């Protein structure tokens, strides 16, 4: 725990708000590197799953602060899968309680909030990856010969299939990672990246970096899932995000700044105006007549 | 002094104006159609010729052009009467002033230019407005609500008039969040959706949770169904005793009120109706229910209980569970 600690607190770097900024390719370095290849101290031993889970969601905070995704991933690889499991049976064998104490159930509860976004993150990623894949439209030749003609309904026809196929898996991709960014953003009572336990010990490095990751990563999802559906043409959907985004249950509202809110509400407009246009409602209603 | 001969000769002219030029838009001369209805200002034919060409550039040039004779106030009828609706918010802030004076008389779309224009004080009073206009459609009152909201959480409001249209709007949340959270079986039943009912009175809301149909009522809905009487106004031909005793009547048709094996304590065995559920709400919740209850006599005389009514260990029970509660708060 002093090994993983000492490596954790090497970083005389307080949270900065200035860089917001759009670094390019910011990936894992070796002073990175030495924080991914430092949770093995605690991952050797059954007996310190628990510590591996809490320092690990530590360096994963940070990594995902930085914009780090992928060295956030190395992190949450660096875990073994059965761990949660396991800080479980640590539990009922000798004089505990029901749970794995109050520092420990959290951890577990932030765990599985870092999955839900690795899970919106990567979805997304192969969304995006397939989006820019698709298939070009055959150009009309000027002036052609029957050749010519038929050596063009023999691209097109061609083009029907491609772009056929390729829309019947954007739709599917773009159900996948609706799912995780809604998962995320609806996330269960208390919401991502809170706690439910009030016995637990005061970490304030943790709760700083907690109520900074829900500023830093539910607006930017929110953004992403806008962008998904208005270039998929879901557009009644793009709407509905400002009834989450308002919504007493999780209160994402007070995550965002006021010019994110403002930003919002120009993008929230893009698509009200392409149902306009399309002849619905400013919200995706019918104009009855 | 001659206005009776002036503006029947003024609409002759305007009718036979229209008449002659016409035909020169609908053969398609929009060179000749506009040099004509540019040196007569027939707006009709110049904003016509203009949409016919998609030619926005002639289109702003007459909006500059005959400002002084209200070209622009003309052209906003004439997006509406007929029209596309994208065309008539996407106009140069030289005319917004213009406008927001013809969308004063379409609050449904002044919204969208008050934003467009950033003023979202307006916007958010205007889609209020709006929210409280909108029965037909439950989901689209919410979504007005949501958009009202969410400009007054952008407008520069003081921290004080911020916190009263907060409120204002917290308590229509939580009148909508009884419409919210009416249970999935109830709506099911009654071939009810969210997206497409209407928005219902508290009378209403009341009158959906205590029925027969919500075959899963609870000292939850039950509760709602008593929180739901303080959302009824003084113009209502409806008497908030009555719904009082009915909801409090059918919470007692879905307790069990048959004897039990001949061993049981009844005010032990009464703590699983929700009945008795409702009333420790109301003392966990605050109130008095020496005031809040009607008469042990009375809610006896209300006939609704029907089969109950002739039942003389709910008559006990009944009793002995409003002298417990009630000499409980003394």
């Amino acid at each position: 725990k002093t090994v993983v600690e000492n490596i954790r607190k090497k970083d005389n770097g307080e949270f900065s708000h200035h860089d917001l900024a759009p670094a390019l390719d910011t990936g894992t370095t070796e002073e990175d590197r030495l924080k991914i290849d430092v949770i093995d101290w605690l991952v050797f031993d059954p007996a310190q799953r628990a510590e591996a889970l809490k320092q690990g969601n530590a360096i994963m905070r940070k990594f995902l602060a930085s914009k780090k995704h992928e060295a956030a991933k190395e992190v949450f690889v660096k875990i073994p899968q059965d761990s949660i499991a396991e800080i479980y049976n640590q539990c009922e064998e000798q004089g505990m309680e029901s749970p794995l104490p109050a520092e420990d159930d959290n951890a577990i509860r932030e765990h599985l909030c870092i999955r839900a976004y690795l899970e919106a993150h990567e979805t997304f990623n192969e969304w995006f990856k397939h989006m820019n894949s698709v298939p070009q439209k055959p150009a009309l030749i000027p002036q052609p010969t029957f050749t010519e003609k038929v050596a063009h309904e023999h691209k097109e026809k061609k083009y029907e299939m491609d772009f056929g196929i390729w829309k019947g898996h954007l739709d599917a991709l773009t159900a996948d990672v609706k799912e995780k960014m809604y998962n995320v953003l609806l996330f269960v009572d208390g919401g991502w990246m809170v706690d439910v336990r009030e016995d637990a010990k005061e970490d304030h490095e943790r709760t700083h970096q907690m109520v900074l990751l829900r500023k830093l990563c539910l607006p930017m999802l929110c953004f992403l899932l806008h962008t998904i559906l208005h270039s998929t043409g879901q557009y009644q959907e793009c709407l509905q995000l400002a009834d989450m985004v308002s919504s007493e249950r999780h209160k994402l509202y007070l995550v965002f700044s006021k010019e994110e809110l403002r930003k919002l509400l120009q993008k929230l407009r893009e698509s009200s105006l392409m149902l306009l246009d399309q002849g619905l409602d400013p919200l995706g209603y019918e104009i009855q007549l | 002094s001659n206005r009776e001969r002036y503006d029947n000769l003024e609409m002759e002219y305007l009718q036979k104006r229209s008449d002659l030029l016409s035909p020169l838009l609908s053969l398609g001369q929009y060179l000749w159609a506009a040099s004509l209805a540019e040196k007569y200002c027939d707006f009709d034919i110049l904003v016509q010729m203009c949409e016919q060409t998609d030619n926005q550039s002639r289109l702003q040039r007459y909006m500059t052009q005959f400002a002084d004779q209200n070209f622009s106030d003309f052209l906003f009828r004439w997006y509406l009467e007929k029209g596309k609706r994208g065309k008539l918010l996407s106009q140069p802030i030289s005319q917004h002033g213009q406008l927001a004076n013809f969308l004063q008389a379409h609050e449904h779309l002044s919204w969208l230019h008050e934003i467009n224009s950033q003023e979202l004080e307006k916007a958010h009073a205007t889609l209020l407005g709006l929210a409280n206009m909108e029965t037909r459609y439950f989901a689209k009152k919410k979504t007005l609500l949501g958009l009202s909201k969410l400009a007054a959480l952008a407008s520069d409001f003081s921290e004080d008039m911020l916190q009263e249209k907060i409120e204002e709007m917290a308590e229509q949340e939580r009148f909508l969040l009884h419409q919210e959270t009416l249970p999935e079986q109830l709506l099911a039943e009654k071939q009810l959706n969210l997206s497409a009912m209407p928005v219902l009175t508290a009378p209403q809301l009341i009158g959906l949770y205590i029925c027969e149909e919500n075959r899963r009522a609870n000292e939850y809905d039950f509760k709602k169904a008593l929180d739901l009487l303080e959302y009824i106004d003084e113009e209502e031909d409806i008497n908030i005793n009555d719904l009082k005793l009915e909801i409090l009547c059918k919470a007692l048709q879905r307790d069990n009120w048959s004897s039990s094996d001949g061993k049981d304590d009844p005010i032990e065995v009464s703590k699983d109706s929700i009945f008795v559920k409702i009333l420790q709400k109301l003392l966990k919740d605050g109130i008095q229910l020496s005031e809040y209850l009607p008469e042990v006599k009375d809610l006896l005389q209300a006939d609704q209980l029907g089969s109950l009514k002739s039942n003389p260990y709910f008559e006990f029970v009944l009793k002995a569970n409003y002298e417990y509660y009630v000499q409980g708060q003394i």
